């Protein structure tokens, strides 16, 4: 006689032309099992924000505390420290995405507070201390000897690296809070750059009060180049950078959006649900992957048959 | 087709003979073995090509981007599932018949072996001892020894 | 005993990746290429359809523009509407505004501020005829001086309702400096409007222009949602385009803007054309690549037939 | 070898018999209508569709972004005319291919059914001892029984 | 599957065609190959080069990067689409082969039984399948008897008492 | 006697490789993979392409005195970093679009719409010409002239047949000082009209770093005239004026190219910043970059079919 061969094989695969098959034995090539926690891509560690926004972080935010490497950036769905006296960021997301990924990072003191010497400001909206305060990383730049004139001040970069510089404008309620704030009625905020060249004017008008406060402050940013200089020039609204970052950019990823925290381990492929480590060439985990993944597909079972058929 | 249910009793391999006598074939078991496994492998190895993924990171004011992002998205998992899911069902009955092919040729390399040194009976072929069945397997079987054995016992 | 197979007077031919024209028994498309010409409903629910105007010209009371329609799948508006911006100017973020409204599960416009709280004068152009008779934008008013000043409006909305709000306004750019002085009697003029998220402040920017509509001015006009809690703050010295109605709005889904000359027929699909919706439970189709809605996939061919019976000849 | 196929024959896809006294195999037809239907239904089944909305909503300043929605559009389409145009063309060859694997495994149905019981005479007919209609009965049952008809092959065969 | 079995090696030398016959005869010994079945084969082939070829649509695409360094999210969106379309089509392509190699050598396998019993079929008890893919003749041979082989049109019953007679000579 | 069938076999090497066999040996195999390209730029469709040999489109589109006549092209290329791009340093508003724009273009002419007699002039040493400094060819460099610098209204009609695209210009000093010295008035203003158009321009005054010994900058814009349109300015003293503007005809959409390659009297379908391709195969591998009806590119060296059967030598 000649025969084939037949076991007690109970996993079933599919046919182009029949329904339901029993087979000798099946190779799954759909990778359905994660870890369920964040590891480290290509071996590098991501740089994790408990409950920080980039902008929170990157600004001195007290709420949030004081790493040169990270593939990778992971925020909460929403931070509940972001800005802590109310306002905008410019060109915040391609800011993010620029930080997304980043080779080397380092905050430099480029113009202390004691170069600023109108006079500091606060308000109760951040604190830090359970007293009033501001941001770590930049000053309010408040009228001193109830005269407000013009400062002039500009930092070269000196160093081998890009450095990133940070700034902003104060936008008050009413016409009488900014001249308490800066004895000048018309104002501006001057940036220059071989690149940059813009002009800041403060917008009053009556908002809502967001953490307390019904004035807004906001960000702007650029990158210095490594022999360039960055002018600032400010009738009085300046919220003037205190420190800078230093910028090695070698490559780019994403914003991750997980409420996952880290395990030591490290993975080719991430996911907000947990690292993948499968060789296979598909997937349904997640669609939001960061790193040299298999390809997202919507199915339960990628079963193929190995052995042939046996009932 | 014809040798029903196959042997619950063969552990030797995927393909084999069976002996009743008054005392598996590894070559093609191991030529199947090798071309299924090519199969799992380059299914799994041609698509190697992989590079760097990302996520969403567009604002409220930028949602026609988000939306667009999405056309491509969502068109890639549409691609990729049909592909998959029709690539396994056609591969499947491929193999399949694959092994239907392999039985059969392994029934005429018996067959064309012995001609009337036997009758055809399910799959199943003078008389012939432990040794003479080594010629069955390796496809060195001899037709003149047992050839008037055959047919004097045939006109019986 | 004989052993054969079948064959019938069948001419249907299908192709194969080594034969080409094969006479087969049996044959079956899997190329949607039939559609039935109208407009029809997406899973039940009807779509905003404008005749002859725009996203602009219906959301703003323009004269021309007509329809309280509480829900609606995707927009309609044909190729090029001819009732815009009855008074010529820009619209700003118009396109995401669109992308927005494109699918909205509840919209009921609502008075927020009334004409007659803002008695400065009422403004109108010859540019939006309502009648012969001039008048202007239904849904918000142009606030023009009285006597010899401009004083400076404060108004605010304080939203209290349930959903989610949006705000119409707008800002008037005179032709020369000569005109303005004649309507806002403040040669530097403001708008400032405020949100604890919007943070805004207008200035006209005086220019020569061309007369579109017979008018060298523009109007150039913002828009926002105000959250449920929120409220919004308008202090304006002249050259404002104030809000007197708003709109209710509930957000579940998304959808586009069609690209359409058809009118609604009382029918209903879960694929839209522009030249027809689709029934059709095949996974491909010809017709159009502007799909909206669940459809097959987008395919440039004209026959895609299987072999479902042995061949004949 | 069975040339032109039996135009005769519409009870099914797939014996002939020319006896002194057309009936299909309906086993061997419906599991093959069964086979056919189910590449048909998997082929439409598998596909994934999903809510998207087409609207070229990009103006005359946001030109280069309107033409990546242009690259990505027509690089789908690309994809999945090329594939539906070769499925199609890889299909048919197997569902014919398909056909002819059925017709020939019917016809080893019968060979080995009766084997020194007739000959093979070449168009996929043989020719018998002698047989009723209720003896062709028992082959397309597959309830042919050998050692009944075989002294009477063996006897006419030395002729 | 004919090719990898019985006939093991391939005639080197026949270069009529792909498929053919080879005759030993007291008159002469050469080799004729079947043009029926190459031609079917050879244009078969070629149906199946063009059709992957043909079937392909191309519509004019310009690819340059056009985004400056506050864009780069769209500059990665179009990154995703691009890399995104190698994959698709990278992987497609090297699958296509494969599957279409392996049923082009198979196409070959079937051809040679098909053409096998071709010759198995209408010679019947004439001669005797020696297993090499050849058959020996019961009764004689010469060359023009030897077209019917090949045209398919040869005469069982002509030659047949003499495969009867010469058969019970044990 | 007898009979013996068998199949063809020749001295062959070539290799192909099966899903379920690896390294079979063929009788006859052809590739489908393309690898060859010329090394040489050439046209589309036998229309040219526009080539700049050391500038950029903005340098080539102003009057760059450093930048050295074609109608109609199919598409750009400029090299992967241009040391002509602006002389005098600045930004371009828009820059992208309307490289975009210009990328395919039907036809192409430059035309003089309002002289230099008609408007004094400006020189800076950042743009040389002959030693001796120069300025932008196809716009003016408005300063005052006799001291006192007055309001310049100009209004230039299209007449035309088709759309001309105008470029025009602001300048932003150092300092307060180099301002007043230039022109007169402290504060200064720009506005520029069109039935499309409406923008006022205001220098920035503001201290930066020297680029080609340049602390100062010019920041330049564009529109699209339509046929019967005019535009018009009106400038308190900033001013960088048009004197030349573009006849453009828009049919077509390709891309800017970037390779350091040179033109070859060749032509092709599709193009490769490495050489173009003439191929009837459905798949390549040489750039990613192409422009063209081109095979799709695949990242891979070998996609070869069986044409022939196994062989065994
Ligand atoms: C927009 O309108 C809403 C509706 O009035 C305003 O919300 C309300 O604000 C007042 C004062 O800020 C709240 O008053 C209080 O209730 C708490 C207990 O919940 C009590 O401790 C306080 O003494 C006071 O009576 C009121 O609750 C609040 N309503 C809601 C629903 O939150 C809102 O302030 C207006 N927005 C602005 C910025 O004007
Ligand atoms: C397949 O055969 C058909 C006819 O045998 C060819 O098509 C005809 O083409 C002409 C020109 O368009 C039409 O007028 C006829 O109506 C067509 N007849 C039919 C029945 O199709 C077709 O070109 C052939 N295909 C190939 C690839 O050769
Ligand atoms: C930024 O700092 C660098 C360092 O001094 C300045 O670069 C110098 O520029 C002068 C004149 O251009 C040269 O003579 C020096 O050789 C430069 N030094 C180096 C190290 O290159 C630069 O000018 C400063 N930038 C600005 C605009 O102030
Ligand atoms: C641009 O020039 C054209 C040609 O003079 C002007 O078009 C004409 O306007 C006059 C008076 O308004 C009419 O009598 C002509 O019939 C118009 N010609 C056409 C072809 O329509 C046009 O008005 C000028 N444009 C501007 C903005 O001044
Ligand atoms: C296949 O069979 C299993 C049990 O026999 C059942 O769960 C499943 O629903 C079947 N599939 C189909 C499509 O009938
Ligand atoms: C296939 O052949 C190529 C060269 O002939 C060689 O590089 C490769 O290692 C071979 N593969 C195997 C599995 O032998």
């Amino acid at each position: 006689c000649i025969g084939y061969h037949a076991n007690n094989s109970t996993e079933q695969v599919d046919t182009i032309m029949e329904k339901n098959v029993t087979v000798t034995h099946a190779q799954d090539i759909l990778e359905k099992k994660h870890n369920g926690k964040l590891c480290d891509l290509d071996g590098v560690k991501p740089l994790i924000l408990r409950d920080c926004s980039v902008a929170g972080w990157l600004l001195g935010n007290p709420m949030c505390d004081e790493v040169p490497e990270w593939s990778y950036i992971v925020e909460k769905a929403n931070p509940v420290n972001d800005l802590c006296y109310p306002g905008d960021f410019n060109d915040y997301e391609e800011l993010k995405h620029l930080l997304s990924r980043i080779n080397h990072f380092e905050k430099i003191q480029i113009i202390p507070k004691s170069s600023w010497s109108a006079s500091l400001g606060v308000s109760s909206a951040c604190p830090y201390q359970g007293k009033s305060s501001f941001f770590r990383n930049v000053v309010w730049l408040i009228k001193k000897n109830s005269t407000a004139p013009t400062i002039k001040r500009s930092y070269n970069n000196t160093n081998q690296e890009d450095l990133l510089v940070l700034w902003g404008i104060h936008h008050p309620n009413d016409a009488a809070e900014q001249t308490k704030l800066y004895q000048n009625p018309t104002t501006y905020i001057s940036v220059g750059t071989s690149t940059l060249n813009q002009r800041l004017v403060p917008r009053i008008a009556t908002r809502s009060k967001v953490n307390g406060q019904s004035g807004r402050m906001e960000f702007f940013w650029t990158i210095l180049k490594p022999n360039d200089a960055i002018n600032f020039e400010s009738n009085g609204n300046f919220i003037a950078p205190e420190y800078a970052y230093k910028i090695v950019k070698k490559g780019d990823s994403t914003i991750m959006k997980s409420e996952l925290e880290y395990g030591n381990c490290n993975t080719k492929c991430q996911t907000p649900m947990g690292a993948i480590n499968s060789s296979m060439p598909f997937h349904n985990i997640h669609p939001l992957t960061i790193g040299e993944c298999p390809k997202y597909v919507k199915s339960n079972r990628l079963v193929l048959a190995t052995g042939l058929r046996n009932s | 087709g014809f040798i029903e249910g196959g042997w619950q009793g063969m552990v030797d391999g995927w393909y084999g003979y069976h002996h009743s006598n008054e005392q598996a074939d590894k070559e093609s078991t191991q030529k199947a073995i090798d071309g299924v496994t090519n199969k799992v492998n380059s299914i799994i190895d041609k698509m190697n090509t992989q590079f760097e993924a990302v996520g969403r990171e567009f604002n409220n004011l930028e949602r026609r981007i988000e939306n667009l992002n999405k056309k491509m998205e969502d068109g890639f998992l549409d691609v990729w599932t049909y592909n998959a899911e029709l690539l396994v069902l056609m591969e499947n009955e491929r193999t399949l018949d694959f092994h239907d092919s392999n039985v059969k040729n392994l029934y005429d390399k018996v067959r064309l072996q012995l001609r009337d040194n036997a009758k055809e009976l399910n799959g199943c072929f003078h008389k012939c001892d432990n040794e003479c069945m080594e010629s069955v397997r390796n496809g060195t079987y001899d037709y003149p020894q047992y050839s008037e054995e055959a047919r004097l016992k045939r006109e019986e």
